[PDB]
């Protein structure tokens, strides 16, 4: 139930992104596995973002960053402006045609381990915004871990999509080191949140009027 | 520079530093999501579900109005008939990766069996599971609109409705009929 | 011909009458009852235009445009405020009986009826009595019936018995219980039976095997084909 | 007599004006519901009537607006010239309070203009907007290059043969040639700017202050010739953030096009809204009720206060406070509180509709709106004497990116910098729109020079005057309907519609095909949260926008910052980037 990735630049592939995938089974050994879970344990409860920002969904992003919802609680909040120093790209508006190389040199610049969270419709598939100049959507050439229905999603669901990364991250395979063993990414295959969600979703029988506050 | 603005710069950042101290001595803002629940609006538009008459049928009616009337074609649907007669959608995805939540599919409804629902907890891990199908819209309930039913007003015979049995409906009179 | 519309001078063929004539400069009066390839009847009174017979006349008179002949020398008001509150006089009367049925309706939007509803601007309902309904009758594979959406344009039977021949189709009734059908039920045997969903403004007669995978008409893809 | 009626505009002095200088057989007058004069000139003359409009007594000074129209397939023309394409120009007199509508006609095969560059200096980011988009040639126009497209860029997107949707192109294929290719091409080349990228005692250093800037508020990048820290030049680079919404103006219908509208200045919201159902509503003949106007004032008005909020914490943000961005935020959640209530949004509402708004009001906003009221004024006084009078700040501010009326006129500059150079025009008071004459308030204007400490003090009492709004609003709301009767009201009231026929006829047509809008031009300007927003629609008499131009001040704004940066160095730069209330939605569209 786990997916591997393989990254090559180098190699013959001239179609973005540059990496292979197949489906594997789970590699996890009786200190390796507890340290493989503490290094998620950091990775996951210490997410820093990367201060890039395309449209509206980054404004809301930064709301909240603010006092008002504190995703510094989750310890996300710390907002370098280099990609070097960040750990998450959050493509947070629209992926616009001009801004595609600009992206994808960005997403170059970070280093490993990197996370990608698609923000809003536009960086899900383009949204609203079926036109000449917009890619459909920023997983066209950059992988996304993890993706945010809204336009704009509400700050509070940005932070529900970063404790879906976190519990994302808990629960991969990543290289330890780099000297040592196999070197591809393995990521888990999770059950969507719909399924998830369909029973308590369905059984929802009556809500409040609009005509109340 | 003047003395006298070296002393109000002094004073101004002494100042700035009192007030900053009693910003420390203050309430704590934060809503403590996801502790706490995020109080949401009765018509705040978030995700959408398709929504059932007081008798436990589903509202729509195949109609294909909101996907005309979404300005960004997520919506897909096909009408179907039962055995009486009454429409139904066979199908209904909508591509939430797509959605903007504007609440134009729910303003069109003419029905009311589409609504936008307080919920915003939609992140996926795959947009392809963002596709929410008709068994992921319909749910057991009215929602907002408690007791709207559109088959009541409409003049078309259903099981339960024969003809002449909707509101401000006279009786079918026959031309075969005795009275003038 | 020379005809004046709203004080604009216009070319017409003198043969022909006044709605033709004005549809053809592309000036939009409503209609049901008029078909250009059935006639002209002055049935459903709803293309009521204000005639003056002299260039300085300010009284006029409220005539039937399809049952006026466009001679020369007429002078013809659309847009006056008397004839535009007759058509919607006109779409309300049509309006009072009419079931509330456009969702689930196979001629929503590809409705004449909807179309000269919203065109006369009436959007308000004043009648809140009763509206009379009717039975419907099994026409064949082809043709599915539902008498309410009916606007008493007799339009198919024209089509039906003074064009196609066909001899099953006619009109029955009164004063405003009037059915448009067969004397009991049955296939049109008619070998042009098919465009009576065409000819009927209203969703009285459909595409019953169009009904069977029903899609609006903006969401059909068309190609002209032979 | 209604106000959205088609006036031919013979009344105008300026018209009597251009008869007696250029003759009456040297342009003809269109009759439009756009509130303005509308002049077709000659191509041959157009610098003539320039001219003469600008050495006029009260002279028109500004050049509001500059585009291109395709009007091939524009059917209802009548008393029109016959054109292909067109451009029009839009221009401003204050001491007249008036505008002017220039229009040159030109064939598909003759595409070129005299350039209006010298005339006006801010013609020239509109006349490159112009080439890229529509294809016209500008005659003498210094840099007549690509503004929104990329320079490898095929075709021109505004034309009407040009396809509309990404759908209708091969999906974005990212390759490592066309990587390398997009970025050669994105590469800043200083020889064609003529920069000179050199001196005999040192060399210029060349630097992109964004897309990926933290002073940056958005996706466009500056390119900074430098002189160690000191600006020798600006070439400010836009077109990262282009959404083509004018295109989709022509590819939505009147109804489904309000969302595109609530995204075009994405912190402005109902202020966004508020032009383009205007000019709707001017192409209808519609005229709404108090309440609608009164409701449409409150949540522009709200929004107002959000905009500035935001504002006023990115210029403290920038300058250095980093602390009372929090605060500003929490009084935009408390502020977004009641627009959630409201609306049913946080951010872009897309509440207004064409005749009114979406619902009514619910039950208990007066609450939410006293709350907010009894809120505001201690935080905004914190925020106040906390940061805007530091003499930090102060000295971070005050005489930074300075520049008179001359400058703002010229360069079309708009919104708190106009008022700040002590030029008293805001729409809300010069041409009233939506009931804004029954509300008491003041217009705060400068001392005759706009810094950046000046348009941060102004833009506070903007905000102090709408919290005054808020207040009037709050006590005195009417009690009647929020949509209007005109049959033309898209959508109809949902109840009716729910029990009606021919209200269930009405939104039935509205909804799929869209409201029937007939043939005509339509004009609203509006003051919005960071200067002024127009909307230009022309309508064919189809349910679809033929043309949607949409005018805003972010634009003008940009323009105007080699103009007003030059020779000074990177952190005032910094400070005047925080300090011009500008997003990049609005600039590229
Ligand atoms: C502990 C000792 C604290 C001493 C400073 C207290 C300042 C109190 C205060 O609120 O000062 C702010 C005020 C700002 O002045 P202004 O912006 O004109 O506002 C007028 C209304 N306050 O500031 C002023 O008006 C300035 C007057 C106070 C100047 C104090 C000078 C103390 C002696 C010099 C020390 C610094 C020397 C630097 C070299
Ligand atoms: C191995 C030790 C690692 C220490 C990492 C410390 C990260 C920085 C925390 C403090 C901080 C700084 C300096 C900082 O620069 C910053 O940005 C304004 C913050 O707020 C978002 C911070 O919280
Ligand atoms: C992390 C501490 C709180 C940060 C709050 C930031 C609020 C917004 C800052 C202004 C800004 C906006 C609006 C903005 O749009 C933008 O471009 C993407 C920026 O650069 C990154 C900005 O700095
Ligand atoms: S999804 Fe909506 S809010 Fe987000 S960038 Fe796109 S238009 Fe803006
Ligand atoms: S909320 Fe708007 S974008 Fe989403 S499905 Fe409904 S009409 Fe379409
Ligand atoms: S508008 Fe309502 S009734 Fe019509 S197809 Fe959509 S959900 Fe069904
Ligand atoms: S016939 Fe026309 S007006 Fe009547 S219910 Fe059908 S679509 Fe509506
Ligand atoms: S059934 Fe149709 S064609 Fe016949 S009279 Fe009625 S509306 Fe007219
Ligand atoms: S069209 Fe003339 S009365 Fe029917």
């Amino acid at each position: 139930d786990y997916t591997l990735t393989r990254i090559d630049p180098n190699g013959e592939n001239d179609r973005y992104p540059l990496q292979k995938q197949e489906i594997v089974t789970d590699p996890l050994n009786v200190f390796m596995g507890k340290l493989n879970d503490m290094v998620n344990w950091g990775r996951k409860n210490s997410i820093w973002p990367y201060n890039f920002g395309l449209s509206c969904c980054y404004v809301e992003m930064v709301t909240s960053f603010t006092a008002v919802h504190d995703v510094a609680r989750f310890g996300a909040e710390v907002l370098r402006a280099s990609p070097r120093q960040a750990d998450l790209m959050v493509v947070a508006g629209t992926c616009f045609t001009k801004m595609a190389p600009v992206i994808q040199r960005l997403y170059d610049q970070m280093l490993e381990p990197k996370w990608v969270i698609s923000m809003g419709a536009c960086a899900n598939s383009g949204g609203m915004y079926d036109i000449y100049s917009v890619v459909q959507g920023v997983d066209k050439f950059i992988p996304v871990d993890v993706y945010i229905p809204g336009c704009p999603p509400r700050p509070e669901a940005y932070m529900q999509a970063l404790m879906l990364l976190q519990e994302s991250i808990g629960k991969e395979r990543r290289p330890l080191s780099w000297v040592v063993g196999d070197q591809g990414v393995y990521r888990a295959n999770m059950q969507s949140e719909r399924e998830r969600k369909r029973g308590e979703r369905i059984a929802v029988t009556n809500l409040r009027t609009p005509d109340e506050i | 520079m003047t003395l006298k603005e070296l002393l109000v710069g002094f004073g101004t950042q002494v100042r700035s530093i009192w007030m900053i101290g009693l910003h420390a001595f203050a309430k704590r803002e934060t809503r403590m999501y996801p502790e706490e629940p995020v109080y949401l609006p009765p018509r705040y538009r978030g995700r959408i579900v398709l929504t059932r008459d007081p008798d436990g049928e589903e509202r729509c009616v195949a109609c294909n109005l909101c996907a005309v009337a979404c300005p960004v074609g997520c919506i897909s649907l096909q009408k179907a008939e039962t055995k009486d007669g009454r429409w139904y959608p066979e199908f209904f995805r909508i591509n939430f990766s797509r959605c903007i939540f504007c609440g134009l599919c729910e303003e069109a409804c003419p029905t009311t069996a589409i609504q936008l629902t307080p919920d915003f907890e939609m992140g996926e891990y795959k947009r392809q599971d963002l596709v929410y199908e008709k068994e992921d819209l319909l749910i057991s309930g009215p929602g907002k609109y408690p007791e709207y039913n559109f088959y009541r007003m409409a003049g078309m015979a259903i099981d339960g409705k024969d003809k002449g049995e909707a509101e401000n409906e006279a009786k079918p009179i026959d031309v075969k009929s005795l009275l003038p | 011909a020379t005809i004046h519309v709203d004080g604009k001078e216009y070319e017409v063929n003198g043969a022909d009458n006044l709605l033709e004539a004005c549809l053809s400069l592309g000036l939009d009066i409503p209609y049901f009852c008029w078909h250009p390839a059935l006639g002209s009847v002055g049935a459903c009174r709803q293309c009521a235009v204000k005639q003056y017979q002299n260039a300085e006349d300010t009284r006029g008179r409220l005539v039937m445009s399809c049952m006026t002949p466009a001679s020369d020398g007429t002078f013809i008001s659309i847009d006056d405020e008397e004839a535009k509150q007759f058509r919607e006089s006109v779409v309300e009367w049509l309006m009072t009986n009419h079931p509330h049925d456009c969702p689930v309706c196979e001629e929503g939007g590809n409705c004449h009826l909807q179309d000269m509803t919203v065109m006369t601007g009436h959007s308000f309902r004043r009648y809140r009595f009763t509206k009379r309904t009717h039975r419907n009758q099994d026409l064949g594979p082809f043709i599915s019936h539902e008498m309410n959406r009916c606007i008493a344009c007799y339009r198919c039977v024209r089509y039906y018995k003074d064009y196609a021949g066909g001899t099953d189709l006619g009109v029955y009734g009164a004063h405003d219980n009037v059915y448009f059908g067969r004397p009991e039920d049955g296939t049109l045997e008619s070998e042009f039976s098919g465009n009576l969903v065409e000819i009927c403004p209203t969703g009285v007669f459909t595409d019953k095997t169009h009904s069977e995978r029903y899609n609006r008409k903006w969401d059909m893809q068309f190609a002209p084909s032979i | 007599e209604p106000a959205w009626q088609t006036r031919d505009h013979l009344d105008d002095p300026v018209i009597g004006e251009l008869r007696n200088r250029f003759g009456p057989d040297a342009f003809t007058v269109q009759a439009t519901r756009t509130g303005v004069p509308v002049v077709w000139i000659k191509r041959e003359q157009l610098l003539e009537v320039g001219d003469f409009l600008k050495k006029l007594p009260k002279p028109y000074v500004m050049l509001f607006d500059l585009h291109g129209m395709d009007e091939r397939l524009r059917t209802h023309r009548e008393g029109l010239p016959a054109a292909d394409f067109s451009v029009f120009y839009h221009l401003i007199s204050i001491d007249r309070n008036r505008d002017i509508m220039l229009k040159v006609a030109l064939a598909e095969n003759d595409l070129h203009v005299p350039t209006f560059t010298k005339l006006f200096p801010n013609a020239n980011w509109y006349e490159r907007e112009t080439w890229d988009l529509f294809g016209i040639t500008f005659d003498g126009h210094p840099n007549l290059r690509r503004i929104m497209m990329p320079q490898t860029w095929k075709g021109h997107p505004l034309r009407k043969d040009y396809p509309a949707r990404a759908t209708e192109f091969s999906p974005f294929e990212l390759t490592k040639a066309k990587q390398d290719l997009e970025m050669e091409a994105l590469t800043f080349k200083p020889e064609e700017w003529g920069m000179k990228r050199g001196t005999e005692n040192e060399d210029f250093m060349f630097l992109n202050l964004g897309p990926n800037h933290p002073s940056a508020h958005g996706a466009f990048r500056i390119v900074l010739q430098l002189d160690g820290e000191e600006i020798v030049d600006c070439v400010p680079d836009i077109g990262y953030h282009h959404r083509g919404a004018e295109k989709m103006g022509e590819r939505q219908s009147w109804h489904s096009y309000i969302p595109y509208t609530d995204r075009i200045e994405y912190l402005g919201g109902c202020v966004n809204e508020m032009p383009y159902v205007l000019a709707v509503e001017k192409l209808a003949g519609i005229t709404v009720p108090d309440r609608v106007n009164v409701i449409r004032v409150m949540l522009s008005e709200l929004f107002r206060i959000n905009s500035h909020l935001l504002y006023i914490s990115t210029f403290i943000q920038d300058v250095g406070a980093m602390t009372p961005v929090f605060f500003a935020f929490t009084d935009r959640q408390k502020i977004y509180d009641l627009v959630e209530a409201i609306t049913g949004f946080r951010m872009h509402p897309a509440w207004f509709r064409i005749g009114g708004v979406a619902h009514d009001l619910p039950r208990g906003w007066d609450r939410l709106l006293r709350e907010f009221l009894d809120w505001m004024p201690k935080r905004l006084a914190s925020y106040e004497k906390a940061a805007l009078q530091n003499t930090i700040l102060k000295g971070r501010s005050q005489g930074v990116a300075a520049y008179g009326a001359k400058e703002a006129l010229e360069w079309g500059t708009t919104g708190a910098g106009l008022r700040a150079t002590g030029i008293d025009f805001d729409v809300r008071k010069a041409r009233p729109y939506s009931g804004y004459e029954n509300f008491d308030f003041e217009i705060p204007v400068g001392g005759g020079v706009s810094d950046c400490y000046t348009r941060v003090m102004l833009k506070v009492e903007e905000l102090r005057q709408s919290l005054r709004i808020l207040e009037q609003c709050l006590n005195n709301m009417p009690e009647g309907p929020f949509k209007a009767d005109h049959p033309l009201t898209t959508p109809p009231p949902k109840e009716r519609t729910l029990q009606h026929i021919e209200t269930l006829i009405t939104h039935f047509l509205q909804v799929s095909w869209g409201p029937v809008m007939p043939a005509n031009e339509s004009f609203q300007m509006i003051e919005a949260t960071k200067g002024i927003n127009s909307y230009y629609l022309t309508s064919d008499g189809s349910t679809m926008s033929y043309r949607t131009r949409i005018r805003t001040p972010s634009y003008a704004h940009l323009q105007q910052i080699p103009a007003a940066i030059r020779g000074s160095l990177v952190s005032d730069l910094i400070v005047y980037l925080g300090s011009i209330d500008f997003v990049m939605s609005d600039v590229d569209r």
